[PDB]
């Protein structure tokens, strides 16, 4: 069966991560110990996706942390789940990125790459077929910006036919924690254009709309943001490890979902999310979860979905539900929205139905769609970028470490081709 | 081929900037109750295989410029002009 | 593990040094003589981080910390005091006259042959560190070991070093008092190995903490003793992120990729929220809007220096404590609407936000008490360019007249040496006319 | 069983030998008049081990040591004090009058006629034993029997004995202080037999122990009671693995092979690490790595002799106490990185680690305390050449005035032996410009 390797990099990639093999423990029933002690048998089928076997009925994820720079190291291995993840898989060196690009691609890039592909491959092969490379980093940073995007290069070099997806953590218009953050987002859709099939833009600032418009959170911490992404991180392999009415892998997704190459960056939704005690006023029905996924407030990507037309989206759907009111419900919308979509596709939503809701809900989502809306998260950072380069601002914290001017404006002129080829589909004809 | 060229390109450059009229031996002396004198030796033998810049430009017969290499705040090499009036200024 | 190596220079670094290892003992739990009777009750925990602490075997804890001043009076304070067991016993002193406020004795005279035994000692630290360092350095302008010797103790130790993060913290004159009739002259020496070798330099003065203590804390005779020890609650705030588990930790190296645009425009002119009186603790909420707009007015800022009349750069909020991630963002989405508070064209992202999560503490004897929360913003504004033209015109009022010049070049020093860190400070204060002025097309 | 037979000679070395002896008979635990009451408590163990003690059968113990200095006013301080009883009673005096600091009286006139009681209580002494021999002799350059008398003893044990290892500690005359004016010609005379004679000549000095005992130790005023002790403890652990049980214990035929490259280049100059106070016993970690890079600086070698100016041939790391194998090479790759630190082309593996792991023992009365591990590093350098050059130059300097040399020829010796004594000194000199010069190709 389709196996996946999950690598951590960048401090926002493993904090996102071990929440994520807590979302994924609990969808199988699993301790802390790896013990399995579910409540079926019907989600040990596909433990081994996820979860390689050990010795005595211990189960062990296939987690490569790359980002544990000492300062992570000992919260993640003194956490909820630090007696989970394999030992030797814990791989970092001393003096981290310093939130710079230079620093994680060239320098102490390259002195820690040959560490983490020597347990790479030492998890490929204790496996029957992999597909599926998951790399949960963050632009912006340091770590998650330069080598996140170095192990793209060497990962996609030693495997040309995987599917890889990179749920990547983006920029945001206002919150700016980070001053040399056009930088590292420059130079990293640099490489994530060439290097993926698929790449999740997930910003903060839709997912701070989130906890307050929607969840009504008072004070909504970092856990109850990645609460939301692991939500839909395991609502894209749903399909591979449960069984369907109709089934999608990660490549049915990524051949369906893609028209191009390079427009392939992605904006995720999830629903029903609602904030409740146990009186909730509402009704758990399939026109019920339709309206939420396709509402403007419930991206995660921080643009405004209305600006443009979706190029094709795919809704996958969970639990118990009625492949007519699926059919039709994604007709509807499809009639109703006939400008917000592009004319010239004949059917653009896909539909795929597992037969396994979460564990306290009855149904859920995942919204994840392409739209040439993202043109809005592209054309912010490449005037932030060309406003800082015109006065080579901060260029001395990195021609320091390697790199070359020649290389910055190679970065803008890719970016400013993603640009040109969202402005053309938007447009109508 | 000379690591050190480029400041001294500046140099050749603005050598061709201004107008040189230096000082020719019989001028008339004014009285100059107190007299400067700044005397510029020749370029030795031992400079010229060392990789030696002249910075030391004469342009008048009461002015002296010396050049100095520096840098912007964008890490650009400059020359700076650090203008002297002598009286008496001699090549 | 991440650790830094703290060096105080002059009477004024090893006075604030006596607050800034005041603090750390109290946070970490270790006792005046070197153990840790705190951890022991839970018995787990290795609290005194190895940032700022050697262990030995038998339990006890040394600093990472060495200070020079060539005068015994200020150290055998040091050695008689309630710290005598804690430090190493080299303390190094070795001074047999005082530097008499000057550059010249200084950087040439006595500062050399006291130098041989002050790098050794740094090599005999620095090799017992696996990973980050960085150099806290503390000293004043306008003194004499303060200004010469680190002077000195900057070209030695960007040689033996090479590219390590050096974080100077430094006591700048004052525009309106001064306690010394030289220190127009010792402050614009100091700046000639400042610009170049230092990467970072902390600018805080002692007027516009005089009118903090007034203000705020109403206080209404504050001595040294209660100045330090606001500078030491900044100090602890540059450096928690490298001890304490925070949701944003800000790196030593990541004050350099962020505060400092050009190098050589790297004055970043630190403040903090002390509103606290004890008084004062209640009847005020103290929340995350509160605290983010302490920084707002201009009798909070830690120099005389007036940011109204210059833009911002870039500006680095570090927080400590009970801080929820949400709420600095209405508090910063609110300065970015204030117009007053003015940015540069070339700089649209502004800010950056680093969150630990422990609370700042209270060092008994007065004179603040326990809030919740806290921060120390570090902006590098172009209105840093008005406090030197107010130090550059003392300067050139006495170089004019030939005043106290003998003192300076008849101790080895060339009287050529004052118009080269002229031709610094004068292109110096060019460079902030440049950067804030934006371009047109 | 392997053993050593100590022969001091002179003042300095029947004085080295009241801390040598007093020191054995701590750590085996025998008292000042030969019983061992602590192992018989335990009941077993031989622990006074016959590398140092002969044993009779009336549970006395008597030491394999004779000493001869040609004047009884050295040695009625041992017959009347703590050790009376201890030693056999031919402790050989018998000089009728002192040398009176010359080669001369010496070699040829008193210590002639003292020498056939000398030899033939070595050999009632040596044939009391099977297995290794090595001769620990004592003496010091520069005094009358020290040198001369020496340099009779060896011709006379060069060829009783043939190829045994003979192991000689001399006290060498230091380039600034010399408590006689006519150490510069005892110090010369005397080499021409420790060349040929004696396979490893160990020097020490006594300007270079005294800043040890002044900052390290941070005593202001060191007798010759305090340096005797620092000799004590090298001499201990270089004669260890002898006696105790080690991980890599190294026999003193073990030295020959390693630290001598050439028959005529063997002079070590031996170290230590003796950072104790025992205030600083404290504030201190003192791992493997600490102790080992206390060889680094020239201010801890025990020869006034600057080792960065010139080549290092071989090394002989030997250590004591709580030390693990793996520690040592972490100790070593580092050493052979630091490029001051500069070995010669024709040597490449540098080192040898001898791991005794029993620990140095404390002599009650100051100065220095319990340390759990310690090194004795001894490496032939070629900065031993500036040593002698410093000594050449005072012989040079009062030979071309004929100056002190009626007392040396005018009592048997020739004097054509002083220009015999200068072709080597400056031949042997020569040597050490040769061996660290590479050959280029
Ligand atoms: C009584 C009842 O029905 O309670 C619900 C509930 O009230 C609501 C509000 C839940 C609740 O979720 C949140 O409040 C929340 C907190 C942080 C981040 C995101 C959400 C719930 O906490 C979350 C919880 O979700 C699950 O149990 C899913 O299996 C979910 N699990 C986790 O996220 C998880 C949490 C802790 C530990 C381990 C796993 C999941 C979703 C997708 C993929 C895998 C797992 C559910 C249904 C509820 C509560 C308990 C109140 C909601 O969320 C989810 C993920 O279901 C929020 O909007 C939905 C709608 C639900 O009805
Ligand atoms: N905040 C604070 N400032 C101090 C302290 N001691 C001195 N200063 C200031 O430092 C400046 C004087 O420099 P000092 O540090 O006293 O001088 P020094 O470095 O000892 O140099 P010399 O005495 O000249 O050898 C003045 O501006 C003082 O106000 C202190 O303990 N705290
Ligand atoms: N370390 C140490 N050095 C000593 C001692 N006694 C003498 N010296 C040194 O030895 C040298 C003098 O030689 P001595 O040993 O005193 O002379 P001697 O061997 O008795 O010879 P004569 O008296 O000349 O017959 C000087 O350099 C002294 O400093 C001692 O007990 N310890
Ligand atoms: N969602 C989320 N975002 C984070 C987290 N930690 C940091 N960030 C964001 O990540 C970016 C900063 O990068 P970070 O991962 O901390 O830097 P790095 O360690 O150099 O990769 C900013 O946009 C932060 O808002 C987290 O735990 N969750
Ligand atoms: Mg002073
Ligand atoms: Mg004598």
């Amino acid at each position: 069966m389709r196996e996946i390797v999950h690598i951590q990099a960048g401090q926002c990639g493993n904090q996102i991560g071990a929440k994520f093999w807590e979302v994924i423990s609990d969808e199988h029933g699993i301790d802390p110990t790896g013990s399995y002690h579910g409540d079926s048998d019907l989600q040990l089928e596909r433990i081994n996706v996820y979860y390689n076997e050990a010795t005595g009925n211990k189960y062990v994820p296939r987690a490569i942390l790359v980002d544990l720079e000492p300062g992570t190291m000992d919260s993640v291995r003194s956490g909820p789940f630090g007696q989970i993840f394999r030992p030797d898989n814990f791989v970092f060196g001393q003096s981290g990125a310093g939130n710079n690009w230079a620093k994680g691609h060239y320098t102490e890039g390259a002195e820690l790459v040959d560490s983490v592909l020597d347990v790479v491959r030492k998890e490929s092969e204790s496996c029957d077929c992999l597909q599926g490379f998951q790399l949960t980093h963050s632009l912006g940073g340091g770590t998650g910006s330069g080598m996140g995007t170095l192990l793209i290069s060497k990962i996609r070099e030693e495997y040309p036919d995987r599917i890889m997806n990179t749920f990547s953590v983006m920029p945001s218009p206002k919150v700016s924690d980070t001053v040399v953050e056009p930088y590292n987002a420059t130079l990293s859709v640099h490489q994530l254009v060439e290097n993926t099939d698929e790449t999740y833009c997930i910003d903060n600032e839709a997912l701070y709309d989130i906890c307050f418009r929607t969840l009504k959170l008072t004070t909504p911490t970092y856990g109850d943001l990645n609460h939301l992404v692991s939500a839909t991180m395991s609502g894209v392999t749903t399909c591979l490890r449960f069984p369907g009415q109709l089934n999608a892998d990660l490549r049915k997704l990524a051949v369906n979902m893609v028209p191009f190459p390079r427009l392939h960056f992605f904006m995720p939704g999830f629903a029903p999310l609602t904030s409740r005690g146990s009186q909730q006023y509402r009704a758990l029905t399939v026109p019920e979860l339709t309206q939420q996924m396709f509402d403007s407030k419930n991206m995660m990507a921080a643009c405004d979905p209305r600006h443009g037309r979706y190029l094709t989206v795919a809704a996958i759907f969970r639990g118990r539900m009625s492949m007519k009111e699926v059919d039709e419900q994604m007709l509807n919308v499809q009639n109703k929205n006939s400008s917000y979509f592009v004319e010239w596709i004949p059917n653009n939503v896909k539909t795929a139905v597992c037969d396994i809701p979460p564990r306290g809900l009855k149904m859920s989502a995942t919204f994840i769609g392409n739209s040439t809306a993202i043109q809005e998260l592209f054309k912010r950072i490449s005037e932030q970028f060309t406003a800082m380069f015109r006065r080579k601002a901060f260029l001395h914290w990195y021609t320091g470490e390697g790199m070359d001017e020649m290389e910055f404006t190679e970065a803008e002129s890719n970016m400013n081709d993603l640009v040109s080829e969202y402005q053309q589909y938007q447009d109508a004809t | 081929g000379n690591p050190n060229w480029e400041t001294a390109q500046m140099i050749r450059e603005y050598q061709s900037t201004l107008e040189f009229v230096p000082l020719l031996d019989g001028q008339a002396v004014d009285d100059h109750q107190i007299t400067v004198c700044v005397r510029k030796r020749p370029i030795s033998r031992k400079e010229v295989n060392r990789k030696e810049i002249d910075v030391i430009s004469v342009p008048r017969k009461d002015m002296l410029i010396v050049h100095e290499p520096r840098s912007k705040v964008d890490l650009t090499k400059f020359l700076e002009n650090h203008k002297f009036r002598f009286d008496y200024a001699f090549n | 593990m991440r650790e830094c190596i703290s060096i105080h220079v002059g009477q004024a670094g090893v006075q604030i040094g006596n607050a800034c290892w005041e603090l750390y003992c109290l946070e970490h739990g270790i006792q005046p003589d070197g153990q840790m009777p705190s951890d022991k009750t839970i018995g787990g925990g290795d609290d005194s981080f190895n940032t700022f602490f050697s262990e030995t075997g038998a339990g006890k804890h040394v600093p990472r910390a060495v200070f020079v001043d060539l005068e015994p009076t200020v150290i055998d304070e040091v050695r008689t005091g309630t710290y005598r067991q804690l430090f190493h016993p080299e303390q190094l002193i070795t001074g047999k006259e005082d530097a008499a406020n000057n550059y010249a004795r200084g950087h040439y005279t006595i500062g050399k042959e006291i130098i041989d035994l002050v790098l050794d000692r740094i090599r005999k630290l620095a090799d017992q560190c696996t990973g980050l360092q960085g150099f806290l350095v503390f000293h004043s302008f306008g003194g004499g070991t303060g200004s010469g010797f680190t002077s000195l103790l900057m070209e030695r130790l960007s040689v033996d070093y090479g590219k390590k993060s050096k974080l100077e913290f430094s006591i700048y004159p004052a525009p309106q008092v001064s306690t010394a009739v030289v220190e127009p002259y010792n402050s614009i020496l100091t700046t000639h190995t400042t610009l170049e070798h230092s990467d970072c330099a902390f600018m805080v003065d002692n007027e516009a903490i005089y009118d903090i203590c007034r203000r705020n804390l109403d206080i209404e005779r504050p001595t040294y003793t209660n100045l330090n020890r606001l500078i030491s609650q900044i100090v602890s705030s540059i450096t928690a992120s490298l001890r304490f588990d925070g949701a944003l930790n800000v790196d030593l190296t990541e004050f350099q990729t962020n505060l400092v645009p050009y190098p050589r425009i790297h004055f970043p002119l630190a403040t903090y929220a002390p509103v606290i009186s004890a008084e004062k603790a209640y009847h005020e909420q103290l929340s995350v809007a509160e605290i983010t707009n302490a920084c707002f007015e201009p009798a909070n800022q830690m120099v005389k220096c007036d940011p109204r009349h210059g833009k911002y750069m870039a500006c680095c909020l570090l927080y400590r404590g009970d801080v929820v991630p949400k709420d600095v963002n209405a508090a910063i989405a609110t300065i970015k609407t204030k117009r007053s508070i003015q940015f540069v064209d070339w700089c649209p992202t502004g800010f950056k936000v680093g969150i630990n999560y422990q609370p700042p503490t209270v060092v008994p004897g007065g004179d603040l008490a326990k809030v919740q929360r806290a921060v120390c913003m570090l902006s590098n504004t172009t209105a840093i360019a008005e406090a030197w033209a107010r130090l550059d015109h003392k300067f050139d009022l006495m170089y004019a007249k030939r005043a106290f010049v003998h003192w300076y070049v008849g101790e080895g020093m060339e009287e050529g040496e004052f118009s080269e860190a002229r031709e610094d400070m004068a292109a110096l204060e060019k460079d902030y006319e440049e950067v804030g002025v934006d371009s047109v097309e």
